[PDB]
RNA sequence: AAACUCCAGUUGACACAAAAUAGACUACGAAAGUGGCUUUAACAUAUCUGAACACACAAUAGCUAAGACCCAAACUGGGAUUAGAUACCCCACUAUGCUUAGCCCUAAACCUCAACAGUUAAAUCAACAAAACUGCUCGCCAGAACACUACGAGCCACAGCUUAAAACUCAAAGGACCUGGCGGUGCUUCAUAUCCCUCUAGAGGAGCCUGUUCUGUAAUCGAUAAACCCCGAUCAACCUCACCACCUCUUGCUCAGCCUAUAUACCGCCAUCUUCAGCAAACCCUGAUGAAGGCUACAAAGUAAGCGCAAGUACCCACGUAAAGACGUUAGGUCAAGGUGUAGCCCAUGAGGUGGCAAGAAAUGGGCUACAUUUUCUACCCCAGAAAACUACGAUAGCCCUUAUGAAACUUAAGGGUCGAAGGUGGAUUUAGCAGUAAACUGAGAGUAGAGUGCUUAGUUGAACAGGGCCCUGAAGCGCGUACACACCGCCCGUCACCCUCCUCAAGUAUACUUCAAAGG
């Protein structure tokens, strides 16, 4: 089982009271939906998910409570469009809980393809086959060249290793099919001497396959979870209230830098972390921000309990960015 | 010129160092331990000297000392 | 931002802290060190050398105890940056820097130059540093690494200091210098249809033509980043043809044949930098006759020749455009122009006949025609009349029918009819052009029986801008650094529960081995 990760401080942080309209961008399993619908009786709330699995859950449990909860399918950028024809394009949603990540479900269940260790069909498609056309990641190791294939993998995997990974899976493509996951990361494992096959280490300090950040690229390229990330803020933010409190959940680093950099209006294009002397040799050259549209309840990321990391270790990397709109 | 021979010097004082860091509990209790066999070592020495000039115990009024304590 | 707001400014009072200027001086002291003022004491030796340990000292940091505390500040807390943590930045504050009394005894404690005496003549001298040496004495050294380590010993030192090995391992390690490469290297000047902006017309969107890719097919090949992609082809209905299927021939059009493999064996002919100016010899001289170097015009070691550039020539000039453009670079292209080395086939990988493939789910390059009013049609070749949005502009496409060529045409080309579509001037990005050029328009030629919206070429009308900069691109000159040389996609260092070799420590525990009498009553 997997308990919702942080739902102590999500729930907390929305303080879901009566007459207070509310949505979620990531239904998935639905345990945060369901412990916001447990301490409010009288609260409002609207569903989305990018997986139909998802959204049936979200309408099988509809029955549990008929109107305080509201399923809708669909991505990110479709959300408003979605939303919209509800009407609700003002929206005054109290607050938009835009978890992130790929689902328990999704992943403990191996016929999704997102688990590395089970034997799956290579998916990594959170879509449930609702748009059949949509590329996996079989699909994407398959055609793309070494180079393009090399920057899915340094870009969203933050992988050392991309000319090496990738070049690997491009002769094995060509030997034969790339269909199942356990294929690829065998291929993957066959870019390194034998020994590295567990050598890396997860800030965890436990043991992890040498694949485990070419599943996390694909992931992110299939599901182009990072530019669909950017929409989906910018539409909540238009469909929020004013004073109306946002909670986002960040497990990687690529998904928590565009959080920061929303909820605190520093261009997207600047350079990663970024030291005081960098930003002193930046404006010295120069030389020869905007009014913030948010206020950041808790300021510094909050991250969950040691004790609950062991409990469930795939939700260690949780970090919450909570923020008023302005 | 290069510096490539203080190089190796230095790191190999680092791990030196790094080294008597992580041991430094180890090290204590061995060298507590040799200091009993020294000072032992030294007792012994000092009774073969009256044993072999024909004395059976001490000179009168001999206490040897602890020349190894910290003390 | 936090912090402060008994805050900040003026004025006055006020240190156990630290000592502008002088100091551009180069003094004192054994060294370490010593630069505010005064006073006291005071800076060993009338031959030199003489210690890891004796004797006495010894920056900074640090220890112990007691004080002082302005300021600084490891650490720590807070703020900020950060995906986040630490650091870099900000604020506060501590050990500590100070005093006293004890310790500790280290440094790149380095002029990296042992003390003393002497010499400037010899050879000046591997190199660099810092001109080269002699006498004499003490200290020290004898491949790298292990190793500022282990053990022993000493020490007020207890995560310490001093002295300091061996085993296993390697064929190097190392010093100086030169060249090259490279620098998130300095400065400087640059590109002239160009690196960017600026000027004009385009490409990227539509249809069509055409190449390529992919897919398809029983059914070629080659080119394929710049430097492939209307490229070998100034050209495939048969032929061409090298491909596929079937059938047929065997001293075969040839004193056979092979479009069989290898362009990474080659000649031949070329691409590319080149929209370059350098390349290769023969000598001479400098560096001690080292790797190396060789210019100053009021000239200081370079030079008599070759190739390229240049000159000259072609076109309408001496301008411009052609042509030319070395060596070298990419084992660049071509064995399928032809020839040919090597290897292979010889009833077949050779030769001949018949028929056939040469398509489009698509993607992409180049081109053509358009989207119209500076336009469309007609007359005319520039003083006109109409057209001008669902019967307009727009297909060189589709369909149908003729004609031309051919033995052969749903297929190739031309013409007519019908049809009247997308397209409404095109994001990122990108091409070309400095003048009779770009842009627009018109003709001719090569090659075919015929066949391109392709190519080669003649002519007509005929512009705009040409300045300002150096992030990116690349260039040059003068520098600097370099542990790289497979040349930064380099190299090395640390790290890790894989491995073998060797060594050390060590709890208790036995195990042998050595010692006594080398004595006493
Ligand atoms: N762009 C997107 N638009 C909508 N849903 C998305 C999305 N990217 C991911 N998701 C979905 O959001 C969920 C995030 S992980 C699951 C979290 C969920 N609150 C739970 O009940 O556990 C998954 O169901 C995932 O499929
Ligand atoms: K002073
Ligand atoms: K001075
Ligand atoms: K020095
Ligand atoms: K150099
Ligand atoms: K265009
Ligand atoms: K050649
Ligand atoms: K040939
Ligand atoms: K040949
Ligand atoms: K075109
Ligand atoms: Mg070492
Ligand atoms: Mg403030
Ligand atoms: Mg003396
Ligand atoms: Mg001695
Ligand atoms: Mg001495
Ligand atoms: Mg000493
Ligand atoms: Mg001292
Ligand atoms: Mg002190
Ligand atoms: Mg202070
Ligand atoms: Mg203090
Ligand atoms: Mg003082
Ligand atoms: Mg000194
Ligand atoms: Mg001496
Ligand atoms: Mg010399
Ligand atoms: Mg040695
Ligand atoms: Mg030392
Ligand atoms: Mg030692
Ligand atoms: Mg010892
Ligand atoms: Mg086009
Ligand atoms: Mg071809
Ligand atoms: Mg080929
Ligand atoms: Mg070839
Ligand atoms: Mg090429
Ligand atoms: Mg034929
Ligand atoms: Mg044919
Ligand atoms: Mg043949
Ligand atoms: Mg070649
Ligand atoms: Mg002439
Ligand atoms: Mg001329
Ligand atoms: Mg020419
Ligand atoms: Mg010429
Ligand atoms: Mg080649
Ligand atoms: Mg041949
Ligand atoms: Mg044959
Ligand atoms: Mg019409
Ligand atoms: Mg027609
Ligand atoms: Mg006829």
């Amino acid at each position: 089982l997997h308990i919702p990760v942080m739902v102590d401080e999500v729930v907390h942080c929305l303080s879901p009271q009566k007459g207070q309209i509310f949505l979620d961008m990531t239904f998935g399993s639905g345990g945060h939906t369901k412990a916001i619908l447990q301490k409010e009786s009288d609260i409002v709330l609207y569903a989305l998910d990018r997986d139909p699995t998802a959204y049936a859950l979200a309408e099988h449990l509809s029955e549990l409570y008929p109107k305080q909860i509201r399923a809708m399918l669909g991505q990110f950028s479709q959300a408003e469009a979605l939303l919209m024809k509800a009407g609700v394009q003002p929206g005054t949603f109290d607050g938009v809980l835009m978890d992130l990540g790929c689902s328990s479900m999704q992943l403990d269940t191996p016929e999704r393809g997102f688990s590395l260790r089970k034997d799956g069909p290579l998916d990594m498609r959170m879509d449930g086959g609702r748009y059949p056309d949509m590329p996996t990641a079989a699909d994407v190791v398959n055609a793309l060249d070494q180079q393009a294939l090399a920057s899915i993998l340094r870009t969203y995997g933050e992988e050392k290793h991309a000319k090496k990974i990738a070049s690997a899976i491009v002769q094995a493509r060509s030997i034969y099919p790339i269909t199942r996951t356990q294929q690829l990361a065998s291929i993957v494992a066959g870019a390194f001497p034998p020994s590295a096959i567990y050598t890396r280490k997860d800030l965890l300090q436990r043991s992890t396959h040498i694949a485990t950040k070419t599943f996390q690229a694909l992931r992110i390229f299939v599901n182009n979870e990072l530019n669909e990330l950017y929409t989906g803020l910018k539409t909540a933010q238009k469909f929020l209230r004013p004073g109306g409190r946002l909670v986002a959940l960040s497990f990687h680093s690529l998904e928590d830098r565009i959080v920061k950099r929303f909820l605190l209006g520093i261009s997207m294009t600047e350079r990663f972390n970024l030291s005081v002397r960098q930003q002193v040799m930046k404006t010295s050259q120069l030389g020869s921000r905007a009014p913030l549209m948010w206020e950041l309840i808790h300021k510094k990321v909050l991250s969950p309990q040691d004790q609950d990391v062991q409990d469930n270790p795939r939700g260690r990397s949780a970090k919450l960015r909570a923020a008023i709109k302005l | 010129k290069n510096v490539l021979k203080i190089r190796r010097r230095k790191m190999n004082h680092h791990k030196y160092r790094k080294l008597v860091k992580k041991t430094r509990f180890l090290r204590r209790k061995v060298q507590e331990g040799r200091l009993r066999r020294k000072q032992i070592k030294f007792e012994k020495d000092l009774r073969r000297i009256w044993l072999k000039a024909g004395l059976k115990e001490a000179p009168e009024g001999w206490q040897t000392p602890k020349i190894y304590l910290r003390g």
